[PDB]
């Protein structure tokens, strides 16, 4: 049924361990692909505000009008309490106000679970079809790959002193 | 697992032990023997061994014994040594009001106290040593029935020696018979435990040595 | 697949399968099983007599170390003396997916017994499952090990000794 | 789930219902573990109804004896670590009691004639004689052996939480 | 169950089909060498070959050599590697001269074949090639 779909390749092919699929409607799924997919568009983006601030590339000045800085706050789980707590606040009715209105199909005409465009094409059908289908699984591999990638930036910070576990052996 | 299970020539799944309803009654149990109520929870009269071969072994001659014979015959033997083991323990310790010892200074109050020092004195002294010797040339005399009933050549019954000095069943009716070997049994079954009792408390750290062990 | 791989189905508990794990899978996936089962049981058969041989004294080549998770992964040396051994368990995977790209493959047969014996030989039926079977006695035999030494300080015989 | 009791209309917070609650679907995937699931879950059901009012009793009562006492342990949830003489001789009976067990249990399935869970143990009387009665006879321990499951596992884990006496509040 | 078997299903052809000779093991390991590798030029057949010989002949030269403990023990074994290559390529060059003949019939569909006169000098000189590179290779990897 949802064997021969985008997400599925070598080397494992169709990999249902647990076996969810096996009492799947076409509703069932379009639940679990539209979401897998937001969980994946989170963690690239959670390697792109993480990477750069390990590196050292900090925003210039301080960060509010009361004078904390960008260069002072720690990368990972403990610089969480560095921000202020209406630093924070902002963060999260940002992100909140994002899925709540602009993050939505609110047309009906979405293509595929994952498509947010809502019918303004920024130049989709010059892709030909299996130039559409490259693309989309390029973002979920990314999208899957980057997830355990978070989840051993926050596990090896967490045990560890830096998070990055490959970069630790043959010299920090 | 293909192939035919053991735990159905040994099980009978067709009725149920009066003791543990809710186990299959082992399939050589019937109430044929005295003493019986179907308890096996751990189906042993059901192994398919031959047990007679601890005496002679099993590659002297085509021989075999019925499971459930040995063990009656076990179980008779366990029963009598018990009924007398516990009744002489207590007996030598006084119990009975009179302390009974043999005549003679070595097995006095003085030498030994009581009998949980009797075993390891008598031992080094060698009255245990002759013992060992008489019990051993009446089982060897008796022992070797045990392999005639194998060969299916003997039709005498589990424990059933002719020894009835005062002839108490000559001429009983088998309801009279069966009833006097269940108590044979039952007495003996009691004072196995019993002796299993007093053997073991009368070890411990605490625990006196006089008729009440506790 | 169930029915037509016999191999591993034994008396205790014959085909055990709770969770269902197995249930309605194709064969290209079902081979992976058996062929991740059957690797996991020899490198535990591997690593349990290897652990039971540096634990009981017998260590030959430098004299370096008794307790042996010391010996490997703070003391032996991570740039080449790793780096090699890797690099030639990589060769042997190498060479067995060149094993696996033929025809008339079972998913465990690196030798390629499979020329010889067609697995209606009980004998070869039976010997296969003393393989497996320990394998199986030996995958969770070396991780009792490992957390007997990775959380206590005892490494060898808790049981007996 | 047909023939096999249990599922009924108890509904569940979220907006489900237990009519016929298998949500993983074990009945369909190895239904020859079924006799052995029912008989797993009425031994876990029996051991916490027992231990469920084991947790009530010694609060008030504390039978005669120095060993438990409120002066030597006046926290009940501590008689586990401190009275071990008869934590291994409770164990050690009831292992002659389980050992009894295995031939029912190496036959449990189609073999034996016995329904998984039903022991012949009725001294008083108390089960009924037509189905209507004793399949909600049999139901109403299932659910009073569920309810008892989920008790002691918030019994227990509330005592080391707050502290306090018998309704934990 | 048996493990020996007559070759190819011929009890009286003088060979046996034992888990060394027919194993699955030494069939894709001798399928993927390459003076059995299907296709491969008869260059890059002795190109290989001799890149793979020359890398370890320079070993007991250096080491064990009569000027294994001087400053120019590097110098004094690769340059006798080259000697012992000289030597090998020699009788290269004199067994494919007497072994093959040569042909009338300019008419050569199969150019890739190895057993011939032609492909012969061609496996011959990516001998020469690949284990005089070897030998140098390492003179750098040990140079260090
Ligand atoms: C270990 C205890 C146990 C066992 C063996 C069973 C066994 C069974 N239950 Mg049951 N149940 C239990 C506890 C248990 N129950 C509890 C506590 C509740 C209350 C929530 C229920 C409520 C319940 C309902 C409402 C129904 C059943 C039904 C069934 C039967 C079919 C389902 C099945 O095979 O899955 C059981 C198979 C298992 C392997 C047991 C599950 C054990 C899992 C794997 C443990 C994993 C952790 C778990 C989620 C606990 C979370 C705690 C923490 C780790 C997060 C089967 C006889 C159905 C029935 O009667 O069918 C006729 C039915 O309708 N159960
Ligand atoms: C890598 C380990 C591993 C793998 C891949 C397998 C795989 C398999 N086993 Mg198997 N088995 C294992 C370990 C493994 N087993 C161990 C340690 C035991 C001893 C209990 C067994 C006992 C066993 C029996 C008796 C039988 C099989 C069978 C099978 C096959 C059918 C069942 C199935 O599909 O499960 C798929 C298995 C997996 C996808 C991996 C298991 C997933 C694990 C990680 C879940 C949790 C692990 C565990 C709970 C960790 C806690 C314990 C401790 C180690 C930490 C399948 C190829 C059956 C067979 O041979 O059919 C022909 C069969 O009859 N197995
Ligand atoms: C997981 C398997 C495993 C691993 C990772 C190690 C790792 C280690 N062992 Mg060890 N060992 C193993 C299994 C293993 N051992 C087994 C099964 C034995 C019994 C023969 C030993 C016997 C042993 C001794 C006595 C010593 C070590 C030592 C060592 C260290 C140096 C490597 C060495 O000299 O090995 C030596 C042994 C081998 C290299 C053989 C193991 C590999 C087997 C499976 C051979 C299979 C190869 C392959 C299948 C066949 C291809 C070639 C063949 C056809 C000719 C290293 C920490 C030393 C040490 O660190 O002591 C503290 C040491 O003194 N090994
Ligand atoms: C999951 C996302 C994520 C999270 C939670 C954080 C968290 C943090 N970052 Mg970081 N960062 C990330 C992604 C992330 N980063 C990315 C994407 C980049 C580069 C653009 C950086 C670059 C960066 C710098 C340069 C600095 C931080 C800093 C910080 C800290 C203070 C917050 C701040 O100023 O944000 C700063 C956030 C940004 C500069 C960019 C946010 C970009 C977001 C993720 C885009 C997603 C929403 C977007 C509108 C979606 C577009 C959809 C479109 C189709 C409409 C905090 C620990 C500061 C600090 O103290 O360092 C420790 C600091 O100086 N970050
Ligand atoms: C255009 C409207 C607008 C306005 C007027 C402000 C105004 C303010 N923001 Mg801001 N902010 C905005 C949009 C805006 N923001 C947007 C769109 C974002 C992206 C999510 C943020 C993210 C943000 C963060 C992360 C922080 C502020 C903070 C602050 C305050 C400085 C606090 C201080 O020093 O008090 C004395 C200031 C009142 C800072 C704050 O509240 O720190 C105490 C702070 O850290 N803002
Ligand atoms: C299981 C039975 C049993 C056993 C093993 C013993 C063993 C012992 N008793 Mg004892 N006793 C028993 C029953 C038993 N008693 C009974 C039932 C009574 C009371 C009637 C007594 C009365 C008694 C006294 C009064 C004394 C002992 C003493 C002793 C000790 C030394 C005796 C000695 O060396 O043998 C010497 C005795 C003999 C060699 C007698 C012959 C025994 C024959 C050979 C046994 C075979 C016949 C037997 C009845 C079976 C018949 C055949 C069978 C097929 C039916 C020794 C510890 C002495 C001691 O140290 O006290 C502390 C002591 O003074 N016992
Ligand atoms: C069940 C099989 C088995 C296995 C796998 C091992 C495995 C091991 N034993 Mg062990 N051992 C066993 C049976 C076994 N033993 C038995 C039956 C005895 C006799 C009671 C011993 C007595 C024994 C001693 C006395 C010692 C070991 C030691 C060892 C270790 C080397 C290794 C962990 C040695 C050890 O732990 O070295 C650190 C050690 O000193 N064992
Ligand atoms: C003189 C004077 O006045 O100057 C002073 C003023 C003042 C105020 C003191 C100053 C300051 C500090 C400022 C302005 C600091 C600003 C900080 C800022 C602006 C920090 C943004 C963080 C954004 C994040 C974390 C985004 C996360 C985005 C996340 C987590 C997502 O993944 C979004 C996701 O959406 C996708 C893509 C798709 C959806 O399907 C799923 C979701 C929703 C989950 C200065 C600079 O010092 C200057
Ligand atoms: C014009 C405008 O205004 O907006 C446009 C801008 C633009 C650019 C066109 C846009 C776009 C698309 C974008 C931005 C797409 C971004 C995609 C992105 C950023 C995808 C990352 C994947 C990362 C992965 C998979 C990492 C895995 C990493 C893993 C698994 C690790 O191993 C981590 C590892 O760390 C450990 C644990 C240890 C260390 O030993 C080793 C390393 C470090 C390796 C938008 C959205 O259209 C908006
Ligand atoms: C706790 C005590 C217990 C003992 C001591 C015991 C021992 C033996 N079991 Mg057994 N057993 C259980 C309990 C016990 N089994 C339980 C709970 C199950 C269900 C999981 C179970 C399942 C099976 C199957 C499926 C088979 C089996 C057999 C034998 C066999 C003879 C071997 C021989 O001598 O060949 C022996 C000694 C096999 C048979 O009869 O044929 C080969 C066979 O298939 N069992
Ligand atoms: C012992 C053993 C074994 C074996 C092994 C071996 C035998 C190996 C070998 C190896 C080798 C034997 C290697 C080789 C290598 C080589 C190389 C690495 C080369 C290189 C080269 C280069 C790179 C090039 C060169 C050049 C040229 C040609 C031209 C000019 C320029 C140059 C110089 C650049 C086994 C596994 C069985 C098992 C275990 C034991």
């Amino acid at each position: 049924a949802f064997e021969n779909e985008l997400g599925v390749q070598p080397p494992l092919g169709f990999w249902d361990p647990l076996g969810l699929l096996d009492n799947a409607d076409q509703e069932r799924f379009d639940r679990l692909r539209y979401v897998e997919i937001k969980h994946g568009r989170i963690a690239m983006l959670a390697v792109l505000g993480h990477i750069t601030t390990s590196s050292g590339r900090t925003l210039g000045g301080n960060i509010d009008f009361s004078g904390t800085a960008f260069s002072s706050i720690k990368t990972g789980l403990a610089g969480l309490s560095d921000i202020p707590q209406a630093g924070l606040l902002q963060i999260v009715a940002f992100i909140g106000f994002l899925e709540l209105f602009v993050m939505k199909d609110a047309k009906g005409t979405g293509e595929f679970p994952g498509d947010f465009r809502n019918g303004i094409d920024f130049g989709w059908n010059n892709f030909s079809d299996e130039e559409k289908m490259q693309k989309r699984a390029i973002e979920l591999n990314n999208g899957r790959a980057a997830q355990m990638g978070i989840l051993g930036l926050m596990v090896h910070e967490k045990i560890g002193g830096d998070p990055y576990i490959i970069n630790e052996l043959l010299g920090y | 697992a293909m192939p035919e299970r053991l735990w159905d020539s040994m099980v009978d799944k067709t009725q149920r032990s009066k003791a543990v309803p809710f186990l299959p009654r082992a399939v050589n149990l019937d109430g044929s023997l005295p003493g019986d109520v179907g308890f096996d929870p751990f189906y042993l009269s059901s192994i398919p061994k031959d047990f007679s071969g601890f005496i002679q072994p099993p590659q002297w001659e085509e021989k075999g014994i019925p499971t459930l014979y040995w063990m009656r015959e076990a179980e008779l033997k366990h029963s009598r040594v018990a009924m007398l083991a516990w009744f002489g323990w207590l007996a030598t310790d006084g119990a009975f009001g009179v302390t009974l010892r043999f005549p003679g200074e070595i097995y006095s109050v003085e030498n030994i106290p009581t009998a949980y020092e009797a075993h390891n004195a008598l031992v080094s002294q060698g009255s245990m040593g002759f013992l060992l010797l008489a019990v051993g040339f009446i089982e060897f005399c008796t022992g070797a029935v045990l392999v005639e009933v194998a060969k299916g050549d003997s039709d005498r019954e589990a424990g059933d020696f002719k020894l009835d000095p005062l002839s108490f069943l000559k001429g009983k009716s088998e309801e009279e018979i069966k009833r006097m070997k269940t108590r044979e049994i039952a007495n003996g079954r009691l004072a196995m435990l019993a002796f299993g009792g007093v053997a073991t408390q009368t070890a411990l750290e605490g625990g006196n040595h006089a008729f009440p062990y506790f | 697949w169930k029915d037509e791989n016999i191999i591993g189905i034994t008396a205790p508990m014959g085909f055990f399968d709770p969770l269902g794990l197995s249930s309605g899978k194709s064969d290209e996936v079902m081979n992976l099983y058996r062929e991740a089962e059957l690797k996991h049981g020899r490198v535990a058969m591997a690593a349990c007599l290897g652990w039971y041989i540096t634990a009981a004294g017998v260590h030959p080549a430098f004299n370096s170390a008794l307790s042996s998770d010391p010996l490997e992964a703070a003391k032996q040396l991570p740039t080449v003396g790793w780096l090699q051994f890797v690099l030639g368990c990589g060769a042997i995977e190498w060479l067995a997916q060149q094993i696996k790209a033929r025809p008339g493959y079972q998913p465990g047969d690196i030798l390629g017994a499979a020329y010889w014996v067609d697995n209606s030989d009980e004998g070869w039926v039976d010997y296969q499952n003393k393989e497996i079977n320990n394998g199986r006695l030996a995958m969770v035999a070396f991780m009792g090990i490992f957390v007997q030494d990775l959380y206590f300080g005892n490494y060898g015989d808790q049981i007996f000794r | 789930m047909v023939g096999a009791e249990g599922p009924e209309p108890i509904p569940f917070a979220p907006s489900r219902t237990s009519k016929n609650f298998d949500p993983v679907g074990f009945a369909e995937r190895s239904p020859e573990w079924l006799p052995w699931y029912r008989e797993a879950e009425l031994k876990h059901g029996r051991a916490a109804m027992l231990a469920t009012v084991g947790f009530v009793v010694p609060e008030f009562v504390r039978i005669p004896g120095e060993q438990f006492s409120f002066e030597a342990i006046p926290k009940v949830i501590d008689a586990h670590d401190a009275l071990p003489e008869s934590m291994i001789q409770i164990f050690g009976w009831i292992s002659f009691l389980e050992a009894c067990t295995f031939p029912a249990m190496a036959g449990l399935g189609g073999k034996y004639d016995r329904k998984p869970g039903d022991f012949s143990f009725d001294p008083l009387g108390l089960y009924p004689t037509d189905p209507e009665k004793q399949k909600k006879m049999q139901l109403a321990e299932l659910k009073n052996g569920r309810l008892a499951m989920i008790a002691i596992g918030g019994m227990v884990t509330g005592a080391a939480v707050t502290g306090h006496g018998f309704p934990y509040l | 169950a048996n493990f020996i078997k007559p070759y190819n299903d011929d009890p009286f052809v003088g060979h046996l089909a034992t888990p060394i000779t027919s194993s699955a093991v030494t069939r894709s390991l001798l399928k993927n060498l390459p003076a059995y590798r299907f296709g491969l030029t008869p260059l890059l057949r002795g190109l290989e070959i001799g890149l793979a010989h020359g890398y370890f002949l320079i070993g007991p030269f250096f080491k064990l050599g009569p000027l294994r403990n001087s400053e120019i023990a590097l110098f004094a074994g690769f340059l006798s590697t080259i000697g012992l290559i000289l030597i090998l390529t020699l009788g290269l060059t004199i067994y494919g001269a007497v072994v093959f003949k040569e042909e009338k019939v300019m008419s050569s569909a199969n150019v890739n074949n190895l057993q011939t006169k032609k492909a012969w000098d061609q496996f011959k000189g990516g001998f020469f090639v690949g284990a005089c590179g070897s030998a140098g290779f390492a003179l750098i990897c040990l140079y260090v």
